[PDB]
């Protein structure tokens, strides 16, 4: 997908901002605990019965560093999403059979984590440009089943 | 299925919204439009620029219906009953840009309630955004 | 909103279907199982070939569960609530899913009732198993 | 998207049954009757105000064959989709701004009629083969979303 210029600004100027050990893992158990459904997925994960014991899940943590060092990979190369992430597209759809509505789901899920991270720094402008990335992620991690 | 503590995270939420509710209405609508610009095909006679007096006099709207919503919130197909026939009837509004909508008003309040946009409350907000949605929708096939 | 020509549409298109519902709910399973893979990893413990005895007992639950719907077609959150508990809570059907076998269903009518499927049963079809999906995800986020 | 020799055997061998002056406006006009938000894009059809209305009005049989010939000219591109239908994109996203998802609906609407046509010849695996080709019209048709 192509950011303008202005868009790319806004969205490496923030993430440089990002805290990468635990962002991912505040998306991913944002992910599990607003759609539970997708705790069929981890069932090896062990404790998901709260909210509590969600985000304080030390694998949910940890998964979810690897999450964001994804969408950092994608950051790096905006203009070819598809090669970036044909190795997570095989995992997730091909072996998983993870349904690609999912993929839209935690890009959102991240936004709003962004979001509540920045406030008022994430603006609607910046909020745009990162719409566009998570569409770009999602779509490429959903290549396979294309 | 809006539990007992849904329905209290809302109301919580709702009330430290306090008085910026029209304003906050007024910031989803601004990210819908510039995050998902198909959305703005149902305003061509609005001013979709930042500061717009048309999207600040509707964001007041739309956050009067969610706070009626809220007040009536055992019973939001009758209290949302004019507003699904305008959606649906005279609209025509796509039944996905109501799920658009509602992760920007998701966004907007994270943006603006740091302490009480937790987890749960997170869930519950969007338990609440997808019961009006469906409200809304609801003269389409429901 | 399920109007009464629907419920009309519906019972009509039902009772047309007669004592085939349960063949016809197996063959709606074959074909979403086919057409959407993702699908099939619901049913590890299923043979999912055609023919299977599985398949076929489980397409007659499926059938049993529409046709109490559509007889408490005023009351389908009630008649419905034991098997949301179930897809919702212990399955953990993706939302997604129904609206997939909804379109199965929708096409194994539209191939064995050439004079009922017109466009306004259709219709009438469609906003039915809209519905019914609506219950049965409605104890996720409903 | 990539059918196998069996399934473009199943999708090419139904195709040619097909009468291109007819289906095309069935599925246009189930699409208006049943999903009435498309309406929204017809304004000038005139009568859309009942079924009866919607299937029988001339300008959506006449609108929908052009619908079908486009799908006729997937199924000869099947490998290669999105140059094809790059136009179409254009003009359906970045002019029409209709949703994607109801490119979905389209595709699954023209499935329902195939099936009412053809009945016991629609078979699971017949179906299983058109649900690929739709999806990839219907990926094709987004194109300039992505
Ligand atoms: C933007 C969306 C997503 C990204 C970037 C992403 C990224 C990743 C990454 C980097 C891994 C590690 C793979 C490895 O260890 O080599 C992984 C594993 C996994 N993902 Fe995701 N993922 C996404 C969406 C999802 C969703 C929505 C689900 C389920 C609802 C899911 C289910 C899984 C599972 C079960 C694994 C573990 C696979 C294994 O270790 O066998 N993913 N993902
Ligand atoms: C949380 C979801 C929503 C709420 C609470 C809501 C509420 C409202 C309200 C209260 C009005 C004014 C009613 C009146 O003046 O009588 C309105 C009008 C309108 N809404 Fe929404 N709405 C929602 C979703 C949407 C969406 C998703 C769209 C389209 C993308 C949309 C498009 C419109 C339009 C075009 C109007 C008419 C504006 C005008 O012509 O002045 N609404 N809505
Ligand atoms: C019209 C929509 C649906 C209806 C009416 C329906 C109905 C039923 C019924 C009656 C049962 C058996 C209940 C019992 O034995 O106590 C069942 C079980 C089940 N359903 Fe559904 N269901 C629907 C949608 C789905 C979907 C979309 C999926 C997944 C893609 C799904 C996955 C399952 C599974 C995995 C079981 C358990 C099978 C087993 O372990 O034996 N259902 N459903
Ligand atoms: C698989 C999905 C679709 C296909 C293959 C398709 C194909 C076509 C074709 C071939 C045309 C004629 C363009 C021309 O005259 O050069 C057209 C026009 C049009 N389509 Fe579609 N379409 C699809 C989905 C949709 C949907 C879902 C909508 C609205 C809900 C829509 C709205 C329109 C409109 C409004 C026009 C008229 C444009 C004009 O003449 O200015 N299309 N489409």
């Amino acid at each position: 997908m192509h950011l303008t210029p202005e868009e790319k600004s806004a969205v490496t100027a923030l993430w440089g901002k990002v805290n990468v050990d635990e962002v991912g893992g505040e998306a991913l158990g944002r992910l599990l605990v607003v759609y539970p459904w997708t705790q069929r997925f981890f069932e090896s994960f062990g404790d998901l019965s709260t909210p509590d014991a969600v985000m304080g899940n030390p694998k949910v943590k940890a998964h979810g560093k690897k999450v964001l060092g994804a969408f950092s990979d994608g950051l790096a190369h905006l203009d070819n999403l598809d090669g970036t992430f044909a190795t997570l597209s095989e995992l997730h759809c091909d072996k998983l059979h993870v349904d690609p509505e999912n993929f839209r789901l935690l890009g959102n899920v991240l936004v709003c984590v962004l979001a509540h991270h920045f406030g008022k720094e994430f603006t609607p402008p910046v909020q745009a440009a990162y719409q566009k990335v998570v569409a770009g992620v999602a779509n490429a991690l959903a290549h396979k089943y294309h | 299925m809006l539990s007992p503590a849904d329905k209290t995270n809302v109301k919580a939420a709702w009330g430290k919204v306090g008085a910026h509710a029209g304003e906050y209405g007024a910031e989803a609508l601004e990210r819908m439009f510039l995050s998902f610009p198909t959305t703005k095909t149902y305003f061509p006679h609005f001013d979709l620029s930042h500061g717009s007096a048309q999207v600040k006099g509707h964001g007041k709207k739309v956050a009067d219906a969610l706070t009626n919503a809220v007040a009536h919130v055992d019973d939001m197909p009758n209290a949302l009953s004019a507003l699904s026939d305008l959606h649906a009837h005279k609209l025509r509004v796509d039944p996905v840009n109501f799920k658009l909508l509602s992760h920007c008003l998701l966004v907007t309040l994270a943006a603006h309630l740091p302490a009480e946009f937790t987890p749960a409350v997170h869930a519950s907000l969007d338990k609440f955004l997808a019961s009006v949605s469906t409200v809304l929708t609801s003269k389409y096939r429901g």
